[PDB]
């Protein structure tokens, strides 16, 4: 919604902050599978 | 005037009349012929005499008559005192400013004499709520620790994060 | 936005605080952000 | 409910709290579960007041609301909004909150031990001891600014190492009844 997320299930503002806690958690393993080069 | 002026002027000038201090009990008649509405029709006059001079929340009858009610009215520090007391006891909450200077003529007398007993709340709409300073469990930080405080982030957390920050360190 | 959130000013402030920002940082990537407006330079003209 | 249990939250909510907050949690200590409607009437808060309010101790999930439904006298629909301490959200929230601070600190201590020693004078620059070496010219025979070309200070840095201390110090000796009600509530 323009500049930010909203998530529902029942509906959440979701921040940055919130968005990078979970992808910090994220590993090299689901980054490949992302397609994505965690280095 | 003959509907709602003749009544408004009846609620106002008994209102005003407490204001004098001639916190007495007063009749209708007394109130109409220093209103001069004695003109008013009967069905006014009992209409009146049996809802607005009881129905009032500040109005009660006594040996008939009707009083601003004496016992509700704060009018001295001990009053003030046990009035938020008794109500903080019963969890009543605060009460505003304006009723106990409406009862206490410079009832800031009265408010500045107990000071810290009384906590301060401003609304919105710059009315001041008193409050009880009940000493049951009191405590309060520095500057530096109240900053330091806020300065740590809570809702921006996972559940589990919140239960996994205990056990980081094993517990 | 750092006074703001250090002094412990109200959510809502800083949360349209933290919206603006949001709208400039995009907005210096960005001009042609969807359903937002134009940043003018003051006197009409869009700046790049 | 432990007596515990309900000093700590008040003592927490004193302590770093305004007294709006001790109140509306007053309630919510005095009887566990309260409608906002009541705390509304019985704080005279308003609707934006109290909500921004109980919004703070939603955000530190110190409280908890469930919403109950019932039918009205004249048949309309109510929904009323049930708030509720709880204990244990809250004490593992301000555990966090403490262990947060106590990183803080550590990180403060260890800045303490890192600062700085030389300075300049002009360009108001603080210079580890580490780059002592560069910064002595023996052209000169001592300690000179690069970008000022002008004589850099060293004694100054017992002022920043003492005056830290000081401030962090303290913390840890007012947050004892803290501490004490925590360690009286870890079962
Ligand atoms: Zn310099």
């Amino acid at each position: 919604s323009g500049l930010e997320l909203y998530a529902e299930w029942k509906k959440i503002l979701l921040s940055p902050e919130r968005v990078h806690e979970i992808f910090k958690r994220i590993s090299d393993e689901e980054c490949f599978v992302l397609g994505m080069e965690p280095r | 005037g003959y509907k709602f002026g003749v009544l408004a002027k009846i609620v106002n000038y008994m209102k005003t009349r407490h204001q004098r201090g001639d916190t007495h009990p007063l009749t209708l008649d007394e109130i109409l012929d220093e209103t001069q509405h004695l003109d008013i029709g009967l069905k006014q006059k009992q209409w009146l005499m049996t809802e607005a001079l009881v129905n009032n929340p500040k109005i009660e009858v006594i040996d008939g008559k009707y009083a601003f009610k004496p016992k509700y009215n704060v009018r001295d520090k001990k009053a003030l005192l046990r009035l938020l007391d008794q109500h903080d006891q019963r969890g009543l909450g605060g009460i505003l400013l304006e009723d106990i200077e409406e009862a206490l003529p410079n009832s800031q007398k009265a408010v500045k004499a107990l000071g810290d007993q009384i906590l301060f709340v401003n609304r919105p709409d710059k009315k001041k709520i008193l409050f009880f300073n009940d000493k049951s469990c009191q405590f309060s930080v520095d500057e530096e620790f109240q900053k330091l405080w806020r300065s740590v982030t809570v809702d921006s957390m996972d559940e589990e994060k919140i239960e996994e920050y205990l056990k980081r360190q094993g517990i | 936005l750092r006074r703001n959130e250090q002094n412990g000013a109200a959510a809502h402030v800083i949360a349209e605080d933290v919206k603006l920002l949001q709208f400039h940082v995009a907005t210096m990537v960005d001009n042609e952000l969807p359903g937002l407006p134009r940043a003018m330079q003051k006197s009409g003209r869009p700046l790049k | 409910v432990p007596a515990a249990l309900k000093r700590l939250a008040k003592y927490v909510i004193r302590g770093f709290y305004g007294i709006e907050h001790a109140l509306a949690l007053d309630i919510l200590i005095r009887n566990s579960c309260v409608k906002e409607e009541d705390m509304l009437e019985l704080l005279k808060f308003d609707r934006k007041q109290l909500r921004s309010v109980l919004n703070n101790l939603k955000g530190d999930k110190f409280i908890k609301c469930r919403m109950r439904v019932e039918t009205a006298a004249d048949g309309k629909t109510t929904r009323h909004n049930y708030y509720f301490i709880n204990y244990r959200t809250l004490v593992n929230v301000v555990k966090y909150k403490l262990d947060h601070m106590r990183r803080r600190i550590e990180t403060d201590e260890r800045d303490s031990t890192n600062r700085a020693s030389f300075k300049c004078p002009v360009c108001s620059s603080t210079f580890t001891d580490l780059e002592a070496n560069q910064l002595f010219d023996p052209m000169t025979g001592t300690f000179r600014c690069t970008f000022c070309h002008t004589e850099v200070e060293e004694d100054e840095s017992a002022m920043p190492k003492k005056d830290a201390r000081t401030l962090l110090a303290r913390f840890n000796e007012q947050i004892e009844p803290i501490y004490a009600l925590l360690r009286e509530t870890e079962d």
